[PDB]
């Protein structure tokens, strides 16, 4: 998993210098995050899903920013949910 | 890389066995089923009209990338 | 019970294709029964209502949700129940194909838990459930990130049986 | 583009040359990408009209064209 | 028109007057509905489709929803007074 948040963190970091091939990846990688953390009933894959999340929003504001308004309504979700 | 020969589709062919207002007794649609063929309705106008604006239609949708092809559309 | 299921089962599978004239006027009341049902009546009658699925194959689409929300409620750790649950699902699939995938987001967290935790002598049930996801198909593009990790680490512990490791490679490579 | 669709509906459409599969490759999540874009204009098109302002799909493929010719000298 | 005529089965709201089409929650009652002592059963919402009598003179076939969930089936009558029959 750590592996995983440090090639997300690096690709994101690439978002600027070759969006071409880089944007439309973290979009799908985006979408399967965001279900994971949504249908996923499981802490220790959320808790993952959550950190690589994170690490998106973190190295690709650019990709994210027209993605706000569903990411902060599918985290404002899990926060309406009944692990630290 | 030289193009061998430059072939044409001098004219186009729509057949559609449409069939409308009737339904193949092999498949049992759902009632509501699936009933948008090229985005027209066949129910809200009548069956010969609605056979007649689809292949009009369908004709029309292959002229938008052959304009220039003779359509002949057999219906039923 | 028993009597009349097997009854309407018998009606619709002589019927054919016609039976789908029945659904409004049977669907609701047999949910309704499974939901209000208790003792061993459960799974037969689950397995009941897959043989009527599978008659009815895409006819069964508006009834889908509730049967879906059934299966959620009335999951549980049982094998028997479990492995009844699997083969529906199997003829669930079977049935609707490529509009299966809208109701398996719901169906995932078990499969997943069924993974995480399954004690049952050999790992038959998560045999099933491989098999299962052997016959889902295309519908498992949106949701392969998911379900993969769990089948990995089945094949990939040493401490898993034999079979079901063979079970999760035959799988995967059915997926591929 | 139909063969995408109809695969997630259990459906292969067949050709008489046999292409090999194209749904799984990556440009695919490159045009979704641009649709999204260009369509979460369409709610201020219509109702506010505000301008339409280009996709920037080209743009970002030429840059990754760019980007290929800078180290691209080897014939890989 | 004479050849359009009969293949003029049923009229869709959103064609003929999207007007009705939008109208929701009117206050106002259903027609030969009111009744001083009775509730008055306003009108719900009015169904997208009318089927058309094919008959000489083609009257509607209008269904209403009213307030209280019960549908009120009309028709509509065109080229015909209705004082008369209203006295009657």
């Amino acid at each position: 998993f750590e592996i995983r948040e440090l090639a997300i963190c690096t690709v994101g970091r690439l978002s600027s210098m070759n969006p071409a091939f880089v944007m439309p990846f973290l979009r799908k990688m985006l979408i399967q995050i965001l279900t994971e953390l949504e249908h996923s009933g499981i802490g220790r894959i959320k808790e993952q899903s959550a950190r690589m999340l994170g690490h998106l929003v973190s190295n690709a504001p650019r990709l994210i920013r027209p993605y706000m308004e569903p990411i902060l309504k599918a985290l404002i979700l899990k926060l309406k949910d009944p692990n630290p | 890389w030289r193009m061998k020969d430059r072939m044409k589709t001098v004219s186009v062919a729509l057949v559609l066995c449409l069939n409308v207002g009737v339904d193949p007794p092999d498949v049992v649609k759902t009632t509501p089923c699936a009933r948008l063929e090229c985005w027209i309705d066949p129910l809200s106008m009548g069956p010969q009209k609605a056979l007649e604006t689809i292949g009009a239609n369908l004709q029309k949708q292959y002229e938008n990338w052959q304009p220039r092809a003779r359509y002949k559309q057999s219906l039923d | 019970h028993t009597m009349v299921v097997q009854a309407i089962t018998f009606i619709f599978k002589s019927l054919g294709l016609k039976c789908v004239q029945f659904l409004p006027q049977v669907m609701p009341t047999f949910l309704n029964v499974i939901r209000v049902c208790d003792g061993a009546i459960r799974e037969f009658l689950f397995q009941q209502l897959g043989m009527l699925v599978s008659f009815v194959k895409s006819h069964i689409r508006p009834y889908m949700d509730e049967i879906v929300t059934l299966m959620r409620e009335f999951w549980v750790m049982n094998t028997s129940i479990q492995s009844t649950i699997i083969l529906l699902i199997e003829q669930i699939v079977v049935a609707l194909g490529g509009e299966f995938k809208l109701y398996l987001p719901q169906l995932i967290p078990h499969m997943l838990r069924v993974f995480m935790h399954d004690n049952s002598p050999g790992r038959i049930v998560s045999i099933k459930l491989l098999a299962a996801i052997q016959l889902f198909g295309a519908n498992l593009d949106d949701y392969l990130h998911l379900l993969l990790p769990p089948i990995v680490k089945l094949f990939d512990a040493p401490e898993a049986p034999l079979p079901s490791r063979k079970a999760a490679l035959e799988t995967v490579d059915r997926l591929t | 583009l139909a063969e995408r669709i109809m695969r997630s509906y259990n459906c292969t459409p067949v050709s008489s040359p046999r292409l090999p599969p194209t749904y799984m490759h990556a440009m695919w999540q490159a045009w979704d990408l641009a649709v999204d874009i260009c369509l979460s204009q369409l709610p201020t098109i219509i109702e506010e009209g505000t301008a339409f302002r280009h996709s920037p799909f080209f743009a970002e493929q030429l840059t990754a064209f760019q980007v290929w010719l800078t180290m691209g000298v080897e014939n890989r | 028109i004479s050849k359009q005529l009969p293949q003029l089965t049923s009229l869709e709201l959103q064609y003929v007057s999207p007007k009705l089409l939008m109208c929701r929650d009117l206050e106002l009652a259903v027609p030969g509905t009111y009744d001083p002592n009775q509730p008055i059963i306003r009108i719900q919402s009015i169904a997208p489709s009318l089927q058309v009598i094919t008959s000489k003179q083609r009257p509607r076939k209008l269904t209403l929803m009213g307030s209280n969930g019960h549908e009120f089936v009309f028709l509509l009558k065109g080229h015909e007074d209705l004082r008369q029959d209203e006295r009657v």
